[PDB]
């Protein structure tokens, strides 16, 4: 069809018999025929012999070479052994052909060692070629409607010509259902004339969607490797986004508008699988069966480009602070997952993160804004990871830092610990948690001297607490992060924190022989301002070892363990102690 | 013919299919990138040395031509002329050898191959934001009335076409283009149609249409529970009903029987 | 009414070797130490064959991952583990493969013995001044009671005087494998 | 078999989940602990050859640790008669149990759900029916005061030495399942949050505390002490059943105030 | 010159009759198929002499590998 179309644009006289350009498919489940009438250029006897009767020979290459140098011509096919594939499902093949300046001829073959070509009389065909197939016995599935529809949809849907069918539905009429392809390609045309709504209509007919898109990128490179792309971003994350199993069919790959292969385990990484698009190209080192690309390294190169462009769009999407809340409330996990495992481009991916902070009510801020409003002597950021919004709001660690007008960030999500474990510094500043072996903050010398005196002030109960509790807490020290709570518990530098333990222990598929090595020891911090510690000092000084002192110490440690995010191993003893106190306070002797 | 000899050398630094069980990647990618950059800069230093040497040599050749022209009128310089000629000949032969090395080194870069920033260069790029007003909901009563009349008439003809069947995948595509088109009003008219079928006492048609109807109104109930339209939630229920478990199947049968008893008493 | 399917994890960082052999005891059997030595030798031998120099392989770079799998890294009192030719300040390129061999020998010696080299004198300036103009190396007497003899010979061959007589990595791998498949107890 | 089971136990428990044609012949290889063997893994086939004639179903518990399950409040009565229960302490057991529901034509019922019955004489059943009327007003009183945090607060027989315990509904995730599903990453929690975790409440008419509360509440309806008592009981019972508190700070402050009251600081 | 015929030394066991093999030979074959320092735990050796012909050999490792529950490792 393309050959005759190009040849027409010198003298209209070649179109005196048949002006329309069309392709038809006529199924017939009575003589098992699958006629494929078209209206191409046609063949002559000699050309019929040297093209259809010579393995490994193509006329398309000769026609392309013989035509000047440079034209509006892009045909598909240079190998030559492509038509004999019709013998995969066939028993007898007939081709009826006519050229403009010859007579109608018929070619009959049976996949043996000979073919019969003869002049024939019958139905006048204008200038096209009929290809009649007599199907086999056990492959009588391709005469059904749904199979043909699916096979045409999957492979050849962007051919720029009207493929039609002449099925028989319900007099029984003669239907001309033309909906085989009615979505013209849109990435070929210029980018200055397409007006939004066309992009939306193309997207709605691409992947089965009832809505419109949110962004579009339409770039193209040039040189030796040249392609065009139409990357998209959707509105709502599909519910089975992380269900995997099913082969991914979000980014395709075309060469001259013919499907070749689809995958996104090499074209884009695993944390950018919510993007649809088309990566159409022109020429590539294809395989003998056009389903694979030799020199797979090429694909990796393509990946680079796409990733870069994608990241650019994200930054641009941050220019307006109204759609970013919609995009960040549905695709937040992917950014952190990418930050976890990506060594090349992570600094740029660390600027799109949005966090709650303790100066803004319900409006998320960024890290750059946090760097903006720091104090003169402040060094490093302060962060804390928890299980809920309000559980972390009022805790024991924050109450001193927030009292001095500093700032602390909140992270309430499971993946946030994974993100923090990798990212260790931002813009020349460190990230330090508020729950790790006595973080140091700037202070006056007088308060330092007062703390030095207080360290010796409570030097005895500190050591007396040690032998009461056997191997459990490593050691107890005086700490300064509390103002209205008696005691707290922190972890150590080299090991898991509380939330890390909670997330790991609840994992389904992992071993159990690595627990002991990596879990960190726990330290106990006592506040030298609550009167309870004062009364404990009085009791410990007065008496060396009393039952009440032991009971108070155990109850205090247990409550501190409860309030610091840890999990208790024997809650029944705690409940029994509470019940004992409740009966001691409400009458009944025993 | 069919020469693919040009795509026979490509280098990629961050290859995810070439590792060793004793190297943690991460650092290996940095090593490969740094080595490639260092080699690139070494060859660039050599090439720029050669290029600026050739440029200054052409300038000196022009100067020597001027000196020869001024010596066509003057005289006296012979030893200097001989020394300059010998030095220029040796320099020219060594620069010819270096130029041979240069077009060999280009094929050597064809051996130590292409990189990401040599195969292609950028062209054009545009991007939209689509700041559409995503708030389009008509008045409840007016849309109910108009959809009821027109939409319910047309898609009630369609539902009368569909209801005589009992196939699932056919019902799958029918509800696919329905959730493309239909809304709650069509479901309500299906409910009233099932009521009048109950009135008409057609047992087998009752069973088939009730199967389809309970499927559709369970979709509706899931829609109400999730506060999401049935335009958006059809595929997951379809894929969990075609691969339904035996306990799920018996619960579905119990619900079917309970609904049939409820309608029979209604 | 739409159950679930169990989802696997991604990975987790293991404990470093410096922490294992300087902060905790964590004493293993001879077979495990030989296996770890063979694994790190194999990793260095693979990195050996593409002209990539590790340029330093401190103990905290070495990772003992889940179960037993040694992994080498580049992420980064460290004046002990450069070659005696590193102390020089001439030509700004005294580095070759023998330096990596020497540092591998240092790692092997520490792995067999379990104590820091040069434990007698603790003075960084004194140590560097003595090493840059001396020939003093850690004594080979401090070894495990049941350590093999060919391993001692390999350690003696690890760093003799100069960057010309050091052995290449494939020889070390072959010798390590030969000793590995010859050692029931001794 | 011990060495093989210690290392590759997890792969078998995925077969009962993902496979549907080999469950019958694969369910035999599972081996758990039990309430009669100290350190020895028994099996379901051996377990079914030890139950009494009157018993009709298998009783199981899904916990977090062996020691925590060993003295839980749920298995305090079913172990008194002499019956046997099996311990399941791993997330993968929770994932596999939801599919395996039958064995030898017998049903599995947990000890942490609603509607658990022990076939026994009608004497104690009549006694509990009689006692079901004496604790009727307290039902509605506590239903009002708890303020739509629990759905039903009735009387039943599952405890002998604990004033309160909490159980979930018949259809819905249990406590351990809820904890596991909340903990993991990649939740896509825009859906699961407002669907699950239905709960009930349990009491017993034997402890002095409940009888004292009833005798106090019959006299006064709007007293301040009953609110504090019921709040503290709900908090403690909610704690000692596998759940997690919404805000530990309030409970910690209550405990500290209680200790301060007990040691004389006043104010 | 050197004579390194060690390009292959391990003979194919799975073509022999099942009852003519000892446990030591099975262990040695398992040794040089996956680099390990332990022997096996159980071995199965059968064949299907039906219309289709195939014979298999399946083992069971003593100790599980660490990375057997990953995402996309090359199985
Ligand atoms: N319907 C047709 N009308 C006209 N010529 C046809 C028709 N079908 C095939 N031909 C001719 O067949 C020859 C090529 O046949 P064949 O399909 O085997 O080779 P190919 O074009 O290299 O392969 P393909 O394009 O399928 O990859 C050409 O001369 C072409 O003109």
């Amino acid at each position: 069809l393309d050959k005759i179309r190009y040849e027409s644009l010198t003298d209209p006289s070649k179109l005196d018999s048949g002006k329309e350009l069309k392709i038809d498919i006529i199924p017939n489940p009575q003589e098992r025929t699958l006629t494929l009438v078209d209206t191409g250029i046609g063949m002559t006897k000699a050309d019929l012999i040297n093209n259809l009767g010579t393995i490994a020979k193509s006329g398309t290459k000769a026609f392309m070479e013989a035509l000047q140098a440079g034209a509006d011509i892009s045909m598909i096919g240079q190998f030559g052994v492509g038509f004999y594939s019709a013998y995969l499902v066939a028993e007898k093949v007939v081709v009826i052909t006519k050229h403009n300046d010859d007579e109608q001829y018929a070619w009959e073959s049976s996949a043996g060692g000979s073919f019969t070509v003869r002049a024939d009389h019958g139905e006048p065909i204008g200038r096209g070629t009929k290809v009649i197939l007599h199907l086999k016995e056990d492959q009588t599935e391709y005469l059904e409607e749904r199979r043909v529809k699916e096979v045409v949809k999957k492979h050849s849907q962007f051919i720029g010509y009207p493929i039609t069918l002449y099925l028989e539905k319900e007099k029984e009429k003669y239907i001309d259902q033309e909906e085989l392809n009615k979505t013209k390609p849109i990435w070929t045309r210029n980018p200055d004339d397409i007006t939004q709504e066309e992009y939306g209509e193309f997207y709605k007919s691409l992947t089965n969607d009832w809505e419109d898109h949110l962004a579009v990128k339409h770039f193209s490179v040039e040189g030796q490797l040249e392609f065009r792309a139409l990357l998209f971003i959707p509105r709502r994350a599909p519910f089975d986004l992380f269900e995997n199993k099913k082969k991914k069919n979000n980014i395709k790959l075309y060469v001259r508008r013919v499907f070749i292969m689809d995958s996104c385990d090499e074209l884009i990484p695993e944390y950018l699988n919510f993007i649809r698009g088309v990566v159409d190209s022109e020429d590539l080192p294809l395989n003998i069966s056009r389903e694979m690309l030799q020199q797979s390294k090429i694909l990796k190169v393509i990946r680079k480009n796409i990733v870069k462009k994608c990241l650019e769009l994200f930054s641009e999407l941050a220019e307006d602070k109204e759609n970013y809340k919609k995009f960040y409330e549905a695709f937040s996990k992917n950014l952190k997952l990418g930050i976890h495992e990506d060594s090349t481009n992570r600094r740029r991916l660390s600027e799109l993160l949005r966090y709650h902070t303790s100066q803004s009510g319900d409006e998320m801020t960024s890290l750059s804004e946090y760097v903006s409003r720091m104090k003169e002597t402040q060094k490093s950021i302060y962060y804390i990871t928890g299980e809920s919004k309000e559980q972390v709001a009022n805790s024991a660690f924050v109450e001193r830092v927030r009292k001095r007008g500093f700032e602390v960030v909140y992270m309430t999500e499971p993946i946030d610990e994974y993100c923090v474990q990798q990212l260790k510094e931002f813009d020349g500043k460190s990230l330090v948690s508020v729950t790790k072996e006595g973080l140091e903050l700037p202070e006056d010398e007088e308060e330092k001297k007062k703390m030095e005196e207080s360290k010796a002030k409570f030097e005895n109960l500190c050591k007396l607490m040690k032998e009461i509790l056997d191997k459990k807490v490593e050691k107890v020290t005086i700490s300064n992060r509390l103002v209205s709570s008696p005691c707290c518990i922190v972890t150590s530098t080299y090991g898991w924190t509380a939330n890390m333990e909670r997330i790991m222990k609840a994992q389904a598929l992992r071993d159990n022989s690595t627990m002991g090595y990596m879990m960190a020891k726990k330290h106990l911090e006592i506040n030298p301002d609550h009167p309870i510690v004062e009364t404990l000092r009085q009791k410990a000084e007065a008496d060396k070892n009393d039952k009440a002192v032991k009971d108070l110490v155990v109850l205090l440690f247990e409550t501190a363990l409860l309030s610091s995010g840890f999990s208790l191993e024997d809650p029944q003893t705690h409940s029994n102690r509470i019940y004992r106190m409740i009966k001691l306070g409400l009458g009944i002797d025993e | 013919m069919v020469d693919y000899s040009v795509w026979d050398h490509i280098e990629v630094s961050d290859d995810e299919d070439e590792t060793h069980p004793n190297i943690d990647t991460a650092s290996l990618f940095r090593w490969r990138h740094q080595a490639r950059v260092e080699r690139m800069e070494q060859f660039q230093k050599e090439k720029e040395e050669l290029d600026r040497g050739c440029r200054e040599c052409k300038r000196k050749v022009a100067e020597c031509q001027r000196k020869l022209k001024e010596l066509e009128v003057a005289e006296g310089g012979k030893a200097e002329l001989e020394r300059l000629q010998a030095e220029a000949q040796q320099l020219r032969k060594e620069e010819r050898s270096w130029e041979q090395k240069l077009e060999e080194m280009r094929k050597k870069e064809k051996s130590m191959p292409w990189n990401v920033d040599t195969l292609s260069k950028d062209g054009f790029s545009k991007s939209m934001v689509n700041t559409k007003p995503e708030k389009t909901e008509e008045d409840s009563e007016e849309v109910r009335e108009q959809k009821h009349k027109t939409f319910v008439e047309k898609y009630e003809k369609q539902i009368k076409h569909f209801g005589m069947l009992r196939r699932w995948d056919d019902s799958q595509k029918y509800l696919s283009d329905n959730v493309h088109l239909v809304c709650e009003e069509t479901a309500n008219y299906l409910v009233i149609w099932c009521i009048d079928l109950e009135v008409e006492e057609k047992c087998a048609l009752m069973e088939q249409v009730a199967h389809q109807t309970i499927v559709m109104q369970f979709i509706l109930e899931l829609a109400k529970s999730l506060k999401v339209d049935p335009r958006a939630c059809f595929r997951q229920f379809f894929t969990k009903i075609k691969t339904a478990d035996r306990q799920y199947m018996e619960g579905f049968n119990d619900e079917l029987e309970a609904f049939k008893e409820r309608v029979r008493g209604r | 009414t739409k159950p679930q399917l169990a989802i696997v994890t991604q990975w987790c960082e293991g404990s470093s070797l410096y922490h294992h052999l300087h902060i905790i005891e964590t004493k293993f059997e001879m077979i495990k130490l030989i296996d770890i030595a063979r694994q790190t030798a194999q990793g260095m031998d693979y990195l050996h064959a593409k002209s990539i120099i590790h340029r330093d392989l401190k103990s905290n770079n070495i990772f003992l991952h889940e179960d037993l799998t040694v992994k080498i890294g580049d992420f980064g009192g460290s004046i002990l583990w450069m070659a005696p030719e590193v102390i020089r300040m001439q030509d700004k390129n005294p580095y070759s493969f023998q330096s990596d061999v020497y540092a591998f020998g240092i790692v092997l010696y520490e792995l067999m013995t379990g104590q820091l080299p040069y434990s007698n004198i603790n003075n960084r300036d004194q140590i560097i001044f003595m090493v840059g103009r001396g020939y003093l190396s850690p004594d080979l007497s401090k070894v495990r009671s049941n350590c093999p003899k060919a391993m001692k010979r390999l350690m003696a061959e690890c760093l003799k005087k100069k960057r010309d007589e050091r052995p290449l990595f494939p020889q070390i791998l072959a010798s390590i494998e030969l000793l590995a498949r010859s050692l029931p107890k001794i």
